[PDB]
């Protein structure tokens, strides 16, 4: 969805920056920008001035203490973040042609634990949703233009779990009904989602928070919301090895059947927790 | 045209998954988002045309020795991984990793790739390293067994200061094109 462009978040810190220092911009770089690229011309260009040893990049999204921070170097916070919308300002860009017209809110997200690490298990796992709002709106005369206001939205962790499944049934969805297909790329969806064999795969979820039906009913409208998310995952996953059946010559034949050997072992084990 | 199939093995615990999902996703080490799924997905822009690169992320434990090489066929291009600190994942490299590949795959094209180049430069590491007997691996030495073994080159990055990242995955579609 970089129809839009690529935009990153800058904040200055420093005495060594003088009008800069504590602000806090987006900046608009050209579609298909890498993190590596800015922050490398961002530091390689302060480099230039105040000194090589001098500028440090901000590893990091969460928000700044300055105490932890050397007052004699030059440290840059860099973050990619996305275009926000209302749920009425996306339906708009799907009808209409014209889309890119009133990027004022941008968003990205940082993870961490109650605990003060970044990730945890899958029980620990929160993450913070921030939302940027700018001092103007792009596309506009400069390429940076500086936040005003911010919002913190909090995920609790099964609703992060959530977040992930649904991204993945519709990576699946849209792989499965495109024209001409990719196999490649059908195949590294649908193998990650059923024949995983680094990450923990989506059964692991399912148990831990699909195995009690909790008491509180707030938390079911969360409880029950991810069982949904499963079955239609599971629906998607059956489409797709239905048709990377349809694609695949001689020589994946045992990849392929693995795969379903993998996808019923998972549908099996799913459906007590999704009934 | 269509996908680029880069598969990746390597010594599990050499951060193989760390530096996939961290470059393709404009996040730090320190900020990406977990998941459970496997494989990443990138564009990558290489002369003014965007070409996408499936990434297949491999386990590196004998276990999965069995089912591993089942993700091997239509692969248009090897990223072979060792930690440049990590002198058993290097030696895994001479005597696994890549027997492996070309026993499957005698013509798809091969990289080499240290990573974790962050902690050769970092002066607790070596001299952790050396209290053991061992040194880490320079590129001089990791840049001969890639032409002793004809890899298309050896390509070295850090994930966490995004050094040499970009050219990693630059190299692999230039390697499949070819």
């Amino acid at each position: 969805e970089r129809m839009f462009g690529t935009y990153f978040r800058v904040g200055f810190y420093g005495t060594k920056f003088g009008d800069l220092d504590e602000q806090e911009f987006v900046y608009k770089e050209p579609a298909i920008t890498k993190l590596a690229e800015i922050s490398h011309r961002l530091e390689g260009f302060y480099g230039e001035r105040f000194g090589e040893d001098v500028v440090e990049v901000i590893k990091d999204s969460n928000p700044v203490d300055k105490c932890k921070l050397d007052p004699n170097k030059a440290y840059i916070q860099i973050t990619y973040v996305e275009p926000y919308f209302d749920t009425y300002e996306m339906k708009d860009r799907i009808t209409y042609f014209d889309k890119n017209y009133n990027l004022r809110r941008f968003m990205y997200c940082t993870p961490f634990t109650l605990d003060g690490r970044a990730h945890g298990e899958l029980h620990e796992q929160f993450k913070r949703k921030t939302i940027l709002t700018t001092s103007h709106a792009f596309p506009y005369i400069k390429t940076r233009v500086n936040v005003t206001h911010k919002e913190e939205i909090i995920l609790t962790p099964i609703e992060v779990a959530i977040e992930d499944m649904q991204k993945k049934t519709q990576e699946l969805a849209f792989a499965t009904h495109q024209d001409p297909a990719d196999p490649k790329m059908l195949q590294m969806v649908l193998q990650g989602s059923v024949g995983t064999t680094v990450n923990q795969g989506p059964l692991e979820v399912a148990q831990v928070f699909l195995s009690e039906i909790p008491s509180d009913p707030k938390l079911f409208r969360h409880h029950n919301k991810l069982r949904l998310c499963f079955k239609d995952f599971t629906k998607r996953c059956e489409d797709a090895l239905r048709k990377n059946k349809s694609l695949i010559g001689p020589d994946q034949k045992e990849y392929q059947r693995e795969l379903e050997r993998n996808y019923h072992r998972l549908k099996e084990a799913l459906q007590p927790l999704i009934n | 045209m269509q996908t680029i199939k880069c598969v990746v093995v390597g010594d599990g615990a050499v951060g193989k998954t760390c530096l996939l999902i961290s470059y393709t996703t404009n996040k730090f080490p320190s900020e990406y988002v977990p998941t459970v799924f496997d494989n990443y997905a990138v564009t990558v822009m290489i002369g003014g045309e965007p070409y996408t690169l499936g990434l297949f992320d491999t386990a590196g434990q004998e276990d999965y020795d069995r089912l591993r090489p089942l993700s091997y066929p239509q692969t248009d291009v090897f990223l072979v991984c060792f930690s440049v600190v990590s002198p058993s994942s290097f030696e895994n490299v001479k005597e696994k990793w890549v027997p492996e590949i070309t026993h499957h795959c005698p013509k798809t094209p091969f990289l080499l790739v240290g990573t974790q180049i962050d902690l050769r430069d970092d002066p607790s590491t070596i001299e952790k390293l050396a209290k053991n007997k061992q040194k880490p691996i320079t590129p001089e030495t990791a840049e001969k067994l890639a032409r002793d073994l004809k890899a298309v080159k050896y390509v070295e990055c850090s994930a966490l200061t995004q050094k040499g990242l970009k050219n990693v995955f630059d190299e692999a579609i230039l390697a499949a094109l070819e």
